[PDB]
């Protein structure tokens, strides 16, 4: 019922911002101490007995924590008082962030982190990425810096309950407003172009069978194939949602490979093949990100 | 007066459930009664009134909501006011998917286009596996379809097609065949 | 976690806590006990969710998580069975579960 004591916080790696707090002076001996903790708006609800509580939240906004404490777990039992702590971002130049800060996971092996200056940027500034994970004994600093034209970047190696990647752009200056982003394990993936293996013909059908990226199962692939044909100036695409190996009369026995038919397609004309892969969401949190295409495959009677 | 055969029910996964049984020669939609329940909490049971196949045979429609795989309902034939045949059905395990429709033929290739029967917020509206058979009879060719787009392009090398549906992974039936179209 | 799941029961509770996801606050802000343990979340994923009474969204997700659970469950069972750690709001459940399920998925625990 009283309020709870020496509401603080903290920021440890990069994004996780920590709440703690002691149990109220005013105490019912008869209470099994409950807290009702949540943000602005009353956004996040959470009902524990820690009386401490942290998130992974990107520090570009001044967001604040509100935090009651209760006897019981009902919904009803409403905290008459509660003490509220906020944090806000970072010193820094008004328009001095980076913006479209973008970070993609690639073939779960590399992170590839990209950027633009700020409107409000000195040209003498050096920017500066940081990252970490859980796994990491410390803040790790990507010095494998890049520029593809006016975009800034850094590339750094990454490869494979719920934890996430912290990524910051500072400047060592201290001139700039540091810009965060939080990337999920499980998102921002873009895996390599698979290998076309083969192409059989039965009839007008086509059996396309190649195999994916050996960091990648096959249920937890979107599949798209392209065909091209030059008589009749034709550029088709597929979209297949799971590609299994059905008929082995036109098909290698290699296990892991994954097969699609494509019907009415002729061996009179000369058909060129590539394939493209994504992640769904069965295993992964995002299918925005496509591969590279495959290397072209062709077959039928050429010019 | 009795059940010769058990209820046989199917379902096209989608607030429809098929089932059927055949009886000597009676008035099922006079006597008969299906009652069925899901298994879920709260149990709320449903009346069916049964339609009539022929010759001791009856034929009930089950009206859902929505189809999810658990789904599970228990069937009570009540032959007047006395249960006749007691069991149980599950949507899943009997998938029977809607037929798909407004096939249009064709035009610089041969070009087939269908609609998906299903609406997007269904299960099925993207894990539905196609089948066209174009024939003029045993000139047939069938095609199999396998990708998301419905629609089917083939070369020129007095016709009529047709098309129907299949769930790959409810390892289901196929659906009914969609009306034709001659050309 | 429970008995093997259909590899079509899976992937169709996936894809309904996806479709849930996408939007208003999920349930009006009502709150369920979390899950500590994947060792027999499939009965306690329901015996939390079964608690919400009036929210029609995650009805279709409480039918579906009832075929993953071998015994028979009711309202109010979660205390007795589970460890209660802390309540949080059903689309924070949903998002945990559905995290849980992704996991499984690459795992490939199913059949
Ligand atoms: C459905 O529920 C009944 C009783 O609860 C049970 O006997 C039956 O095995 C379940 N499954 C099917 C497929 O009927
Ligand atoms: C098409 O798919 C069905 C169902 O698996 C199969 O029975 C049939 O042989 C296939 N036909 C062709 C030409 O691929």
């Amino acid at each position: 019922q009283p309020p709870v004591t020496n509401l603080s916080v903290s920021v440890e790696n990069l994004c996780t911002v920590i709440w703690t707090w002691n149990p109220p002076e005013g105490a019912s001996s008869n209470c099994s101490l409950w807290y009702f903790s949540h943000f602005g708006d009353k956004q996040d609800k959470k009902i524990a007995p820690e009386t401490r509580r942290s998130i992974e939240v990107p520090l570009n906004e001044r967001i604040c924590l509100q935090v009651g404490s209760q006897c019981s777990t009902n919904e009803s039992e409403k905290p008459s008082i509660l003490v509220e702590k906020c944090i806000s971002p970072p010193e820094g130049d008004p328009e001095s962030a980076v913006t479209e800060l973008q970070c993609i996971w690639h073939n779960l092996s590399y992170m590839k982190c990209s950027w633009l200056p700020g409107r409000n940027t000195s040209p003498d500034t050096n920017y500066t990425l940081y990252y970490w994970h859980r796994s990491l004994e410390k803040i790790h600093q990507c010095e494998n810096i890049f520029r593809e034209g006016q975009y800034f970047g850094c590339s750094f190696d990454l490869t494979k309950e719920q934890h996430s990647v912290q990524i910051m752009v500072k400047d060592n200056a201290g001139k700039i407003k540091p810009s965060f982003n939080i990337v999920p394990l499980t998102s921002r993936v873009k895996p390599d172009p698979p290998h076309i293996k083969n192409l059989s013909f039965h009839n007008d059908d086509l059996y396309v069978q190649w195999e994916n990226p050996q960091n990648f199962i096959s249920r937890c692939l979107f599949y798209e194939v392209e065909v091209n044909n030059s008589q009749t100036e034709t550029h088709n695409v597929f979209y297949v949602q799971e590609a299994k190996c059905e008929n082995p009369e036109f098909e290698r026995n290699v296990e892991n490979t994954s097969c699609f038919m494509v019907p009415g397609v002729l061996p009179d004309t000369l058909n060129t093949v590539r394939i493209r892969v994504k992640t769904n969401k069965l295993c992964y949190e995002d299918d925005k990100l496509w591969s590279n295409w495959s290397q072209e495959m062709s077959i039928g009677k050429k010019r | 007066m009795k059940v010769l055969q058990e209820p046989t029910c199917v379902s096209d996964y989608m607030s429809i459930s098929t089932c059927e049984w055949k009886m000597g020669p009676t008035n099922c939609s006079t006597e008969l009664r299906l009652l069925y329940q899901l298994v879920f909490l709260l149990s709320e049971a449903h009346t069916c009134i049964p339609e009539n196949n022929g010759g001791a045979g009856c034929v009930c429609h089950l009206l859902m909501d929505d189809v999810v795989s658990a789904d599970n309902y228990t069937l009570d034939l009540w032959a007047g006011q006395q249960l006749l045949w007691k069991g149980s059905f599950k949507p899943s395990e009997h998938v029977k998917p809607r037929a798909p429709g407004n096939l249009t033929v064709h035009s610089d290739t041969l070009l087939l286009t269908w609609s998906n029967p299903y609406p997007p917020d269904n299960y099925l509206y993207n894990h539905l596996t196609y089948a066209v058979n174009i024939w003029s009879p045993a000139d047939f060719r069938i095609y199999n379809v396998t990708y998301l787009e419905p629609s089917l392009r083939i070369a020129a090398s007095s016709y009529r097609a047709r098309v129907r549906a299949w769930a790959q992974c409810y390892n289901t039936t196929w659906s009914e065949w969609s009306p034709s179209t001659k050309w | 976690p429970g008995p093997v799941p259909p590899s079509t029961a899976v992937r169709e509770l996936i894809e309904e806590l996806i479709n849930i996801t996408q939007n208003a606050p999920l349930c009006n802000g009502s709150m369920v006990w979390s899950i500590n343990r994947t060792a027999g979340m499939y009965c306690a994923a329901l015996e939390s969710l079964i608690n919400v009474s009036g929210c029609s969204a995650i009805e279709k997700t409480q039918r579906m998580l009832s075929g993953f659970c071998p015994h028979k469950v009711s309202a109010g069972q979660f205390s007795s069975l589970h460890v209660r750690s802390s309540k949080i709001e059903v689309a924070q459940f949903v998002k945990d579960l559905l995290f849980h399920l992704r996991t499984l998925f690459r795992e490939g625990q199913f059949n």
